[PDB]
């Protein structure tokens, strides 16, 4: 059984710092490269570090560069995330998701539960044009998502991802690389699109499917994501 | 062109056009055995100084221009800088290599056991590299220390022998004696215990006593009277005439070392 | 009863006859006023550098890009092809393994030796390890040869002198094939998975029904112990690799030999077989560390895949028809094209 | 043993039942298949190196 | 000119390396026996001094050994002996007392082919001769000229048991490729363990004269 507990989120005073633990258990976390994902009060999804498996590869985003210092503890099966000088932007749940990177693998499959931190007070342009849109149980509905860049590689793999935060809930991937459809997810979620422009064709909609849809891109660090669109009714 | 000149003429080319394809022969299987599973750390040595035959054998038709030209060099004054500089490179990284190899020889078979648990091909890695450092950085230092200031190397002023001759002392003392106690200790002990240890058969006892004793003469008859140079030119304090011909040897064992490794390996 | 094995002497007469009777005009006659091949010029694109024993078994994925193969040392690699990287690598509890499969779903893969256990293994895990599903035990002797029918059938050859139909999920014999009197080594299925032949040292290959659990027809011809077997694309021909160094041709319809695949300087016998996607190649690997082309309709060499050090154990054709893959015991995998 | 034999002389009884065409039918439909799928097989016509994925 | 997922994949494939040469290494620094015997002729008691394949362990003076019995495997060996090609040593077992139990001569014949097998050409043989009090005490009832009726020497338990190995020994075609170490093992015996110790010393030193190119 699959989980992520994260702890060591509280009040903090600007200018200070705090540690974060994200405790694993029951799968390899060995073998499984690691993700901070963080989420202001009321706004979207932003990534903030990674580390690989072997700890032989790290990443920031630029807003946390030189502050924040990510670290893993095999042994103990833990992820760390040693913040200083903290600003009140930081003020966000911060989230703790695993990937795994060989072919025809899922990543950014499981996420955390998250908690929450608060301060006293070339990057890939990802667009969701529609903010919110109503929708009746039962009918069907597209999202659509726009990007700066086209994410196609020579390769071949489109690399745009799909998840969905229902309420009070942690982000669940529904389609990784524009069309495969991830692991526990219904058939009537389906993904298509080119190069810049993508569509997430929702069918038979449940009312279980409503929730706010993200797209994001994993061409090249840093991995962004976009405004997110709320289905509602 | 000396009847002296025309005989250090006729070697070179002796050692080069026998040396420089034995040696490609044996880079090929020794590379081919290095991607092999379970390589030997005397694997490691053994292509290390193949490279380092190579680079001396390639380096040698430039000594062939000097014994044609009959000993006055005539090429811009860079490349008897660079050519010399990477031939006694070679010699001294030859030296250092083979010493090297004495050493995976004598606890083969000394302590049998204790080279099998302990026989990772990291170790050989670091031992091709000491070998290089100790004679690649030996002489980086001193040419670094010329520039810092009609014959390649063969004509040193009056005021020069009072740096020259010291330095080459010290070369042949720590740089040569050195490996030379080791190879010698190394291969005195490995023919004893090869003669002292019963339960073999007689051909294979024969055969690698036989190769210990011709490597080790190589070794001394090669790499012997260059060194001894060094030391019969600071006594005199002046530089040895009969150096050319002492580099000769040296270089011979570019040639010599490919047969008595491989070429004796594939008849056996 | 004497009577009986009399009996059985005039029904071997009697079928002879027939066989004989059906056969008017060679392959060769037929096969005589179309164009040859050519020279196939094929060079090694990958070498897959990774096992540090002699590879005995590989096999690909339906997918043309995925591979496993299997060692001595005691691992099972599946490798990527096209980027020459290793995706799993699978630490197995006997060392000793003569076989391997890959499932078509892609799902999971398969091996087995001298443990007489064909072990399962789950690639598509939630914790992210390849985990055993389940360990097949039954069969006496060494497993041989074993191919996935569905992610939930396997049929298995064994030294045993049998093969075996397996239900996974319950990890039971569904029904064993008897029939064969010596150490059946290698075993192929018919496109449709309605049938399936098996290749055994009693120098005779057998045709079973899977469904009714019968030897449908048995086949003669090689002198020595059959090691390779292999279906032609079409479903109606098999083609053997044999120790007395030729291949041979059979047909399912006629119920004979057709054509024999010799050159008088090849002494040593065939270790592997596999068809081109047209069937108009042959490929055999050899113990003379060499893999040859045979020009199937013709029966002459069209090409020759040397590159190996030592035996090519293991031979492969992808679906898409691509390439081959020569598995050795220098513990090198090479990709040809 | 005796039923050993007496069950290998089902078996041949079984194999004799069967029907046999030609080899002349078989032989014409084996290069049949080969001429009808000889654009498809990569290996006997080398493709060109754009399609190949091996290139490297 | 990699993409992230592609470089990330990369490096996964080099740790996979990373640890295939761990375990390779690992692997290289333990010893491979292999024991053969016609039918129980001593093969479990010299186990206990120390179903496909059963494999056994032990380790002696920092070595460890690794020991594969393949009596339950009841195929053709010639169809997988040559799995066994690269084993440091092969234990032959043979009951001493098994003279005039013919199986005398069976042990032989597998002896020879496993001696002369085209795949054991460089291996050494580590024969025991088991069951020696026995014979000892077997020999002066029955004498030794049933299983070898041109033994003419005086039927005696010193002059048969240099016979015996004799015969085993002259089996041996290729006698500068491979050498046979004999040794008289009993039930009643704490130095069976040493005498193999010795042996594979001897086939290691020899390793390591072809790794150097001495040898
Ligand atoms: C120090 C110094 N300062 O002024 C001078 C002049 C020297 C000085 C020191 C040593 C030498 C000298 O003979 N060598 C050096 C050498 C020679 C040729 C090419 C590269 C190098 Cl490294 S190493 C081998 C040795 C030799 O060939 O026997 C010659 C000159
Ligand atoms: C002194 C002998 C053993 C030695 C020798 O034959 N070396 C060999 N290497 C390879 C094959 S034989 C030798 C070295 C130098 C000269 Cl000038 C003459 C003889």
């Amino acid at each position: 059984d699959v989980q992520l507990v994260e702890s060591g989120g509280g009040l903090v005073q600007p200018g200070g710092s705090r540690k974060l633990s994200c405790s694993a258990s029951g799968f390899a976390f060995s073998s499984f490269g690691m993700h901070w994902v963080r989420q202001a009060p009321e706004k979207g999804l932003e990534w903030v570090a990674y580390i690989s498996s072997g700890s032989g590869t790290i990443y920031y985003a630029d807003t946390v560069k030189g502050r924040f210092t990510i670290s893993r503890d095999d042994p103990k099966n833990t992820l760390f995330l040693q913040m200083t000088s903290l600003r009140s932007e930081d003020t966000a749940m911060y989230y703790c998701v695993r990937s795994i990177y060989y072919y025809g693998s899922s990543p950014f499959d499981f996420w955390g539960q998250g908690t929450t931190l608060t301060v006293s007070s070339s990057d890939i342009v990802m667009t969701q044009a529609t903010s919110s849109v109503p929708v009746t149980p039962g009918e069907s509905v597209s999202i659509s998502c726009r990007s700066s860049k086209s994410l196609l590689h020579s390769n071949g793999n489109t690399y745009l991802y799909w998840f969905l935060q229902r309420p009070g809930q942690s982000p669940q991937l529904l389609i990784y690389r524009m069309s495969n459809l991830a692991s526990g997810v219904p058939d009537r979620f389906s993904g298509s699109g080119s190069g810049t422009a993508f569509t997430l064709t929702i069918s038979r909609l449940e009312a279980e499917d409503v929730g706010v849809y993200y797209c994001m891109q994993h061409l090249e660090y840093p991995l962004t994501f976009g405004a997110g669109t709320k289905l509602e009714l | 062109p000396d009847w002296k000149s025309s005989l250090i003429l006729m070697a070179y080319i002796i050692i080069f056009l026998t040396g420089l394809p034995a040696n490609l022969l044996a880079l090929r299987a020794f590379v081919g055995r290095i991607r092999q599973p379970q390589p030997a750390p005397v694997h490691i040595l053994l292509l290390s100084l193949t490279l380092a035959d190579l680079l001396l054998l390639l380096l040698l038709p430039f000594k062939i221009i000097e014994a044609a030209s009959n000993f006055r060099w005539y090429l811009p004054k860079v490349v008897c800088a660079l050519t010399s500089f990477g031939f006694y490179s070679s010699i001294y990284c030859s030296t250092w290599l083979l010493a090297g190899i004495s050493i995976e020889r004598y606890l083969g078979v000394a302590f049998p056991v204790q080279y099998k648990l302990s026989r990772r091909p990291l170790y050989g890695v670091i031992a091709a590299l000491v070998a290089w450092v100790m004679s690649f950085g030996h002489c980086t230092i001193v040419i670094i220390v010329q520039y810092l200031n009609i014959t390649c190397y063969e004509n040193f002023t009056d005021n020069q022998l009072d740096v020259v001759l010291p330095v080459r002392l010290e070369l042949c003392l720590v740089l040569f004696f050195i490996p030379m106690a080791v190879t010698i200790f190394c291969y005195w002990r490995f023919v004893w215990i090869m003669l002292s240890q019963p339960l073999v058969g007689a051909q294979r006892r024969r055969r690698a006593v036989g190769l210990a004793v011709v490597t080790l003469l190589n070794f001394l008859v090669c790499f012997g009277p260059y060194n001894v140079s060094h030391l019969v030119g600071y006594h005199q304090r002046k530089s040895p005439w009969w150096r050319s011909i002492a580099v000769v040897f040296s270089s011979l064992n570019a040639s010599l070392d490919p047969l008595l490794f491989y070429f004796s390996s594939s008849v056996v | 009863l004497d009577q009986l094995r009399q009996e059985a002497e005039q029904l071997k007469n009697q079928i002879r006859d027939a066989r004989k009777a059906c056969a008017d005009a060679t392959l060769s006659q037929i096969t005589n006023n179309i164009d040859p091949v050519g020279r196939i010029q094929m060079r090694t694109r990958r070498t897959l550098r990774g096992h540090l024993a002699k590879i005995y078994a590989m096999h690909w994925g339906t997918d043309s890009r995925l591979l496993v193969s299997a060692s001595q040392d005691g691992k099972l690699i599946i490798w990527d092809s096209y980027t020459t990287n290793k995706v799993h690598a699978i630490p197995l509890r006997s060392s000793w393994v003569m076989t391997c499969a890959y499932a078509p779903s892609g799902n999971y893969v398969a091996c087995g030796g001298l443990d007489n256990i064909c072990s399962i293994y789950n690639l598509k895990t939630r914790e992210g390890n390849v985990r055993v599903s389940r360990e097949l035990a039954g069969h006496t002797g060494y497993l041989s040869c074993c191919r996935f029918l569905d992610d939930n059938q396997i049929v298995t050859s064994s030294g045993d002198t049998t093969c075996a139909l397996w239900d996974i999920e319950t990890g039971q014999q569904t029904t064993t094939f008897t029939g064969h009197t010596g150490d059946v080594m290698s075993l192929s299925l018919a496109p449709d998975t309605r049938l399936f032949v098996s290749g055994a040292c009693d120098a005779s290959a057998k045709l079973w029904d899977v469904r009714e659990g019968m030897c449908r027809q048995t086949f003669t011809g090689h002198e020595s112990d059959i090691n390779a077997i292999c279906f032609f694309p079409n479903g109606n021909a098999f083609a053997t690799g044999s120790d007395d160094a030729t291949c041979r041709l059979f047909d399912l319809r006629a119920d004979q030999e057709l054509m024999t695949y010799s050159h008088d300087n090849i002494i040593c016998g065939i270790t592997s077989v596999s068809f081109s996607k047209s069937g108009r190649l042959l490929l055999a690997g050899y113990d003379d560390f060499n893999c040859n082309v045979w020009d199937a309709l013709k029966a002459d060499r069209a090409g020759v895949l040397a590159g190996h050090d030592n035996r090519v154990s293991c031979l492969g054709v992808t679906d898409d028809g691509m390439a081959v893959a020569t598995g050795s015991w220098d513990s090198f995998l090479k990709i040809w094209n | 043993s005796i039923a050993q034999a007496r069950k290998l002389v089902e078996q041949l009884k079984m194999e004799a039942n069967i029907d046999r065409i030609k080899v002349s039918k078989a032989a014409a439909d084996l290069m049949a298949y080969c001429e009808a799928h000889a654009k498809e097989d990569p290996l006997l016509t080398p493709v060109p190196a754009s399609e190949n994925p091996f290139r490297e | 000119t990699l993409s992230a997922e592609d470089k990330a994949a990369v490096e996964r494939s080099k740790m996979i390396d990373r640890n295939l040469r761990e375990d390779g290494e690992k692997a290289a620094r333990e010893v491979k026996l292999l024991l053969l015997g016609a039918g129980e002729s001593g093969k479990s008691t010299i186990v206990k001094q120390m179903t496909g394949i059963v494999e056994t362990h032990f380790t002696f003076k920092d070595l460890h050994f690794k020991m594969f019995d393949v009596g339950g495997q009841r195929s053709e060996r010639k169809k997988w002996i040559h799995c066994f090609e690269g084993v440091t040593a092969i234990i032959f077992c043979v009951a001493l007392s098994d003279y005039d139990l013919n199986r005398m001569h069976e042990s032989m014949k597998l002896f020879d082919s496993i001696c002369n097998n085209k795949w054991f050409t460089d291996t050494s043989i580590i024969l025991f001769l088991n069951k020696k009090d026995l014979f000892e005490e077997k020999i002066k009832k029955s004498p030794l000229t049933i299983c070898y009726p041109e033994y003419a020497g005086s039927n005696t338990y010193e002059e048969a048991a240099a016979y015996i190995q004799c015969q085993f020994e002259d089996l041996n075609k290729r006698k500068d490729t491979k050498e046979i170490y004999t040794h008289f093992t009993c039930a009643t015996d704490t130095k069976n363990v040493q005498f193999v110790f010795d042996a594979v010393t001897d086939v290691i030193i020899k390793n390591n004269l072809k790794d150097c190119g001495l040898f």
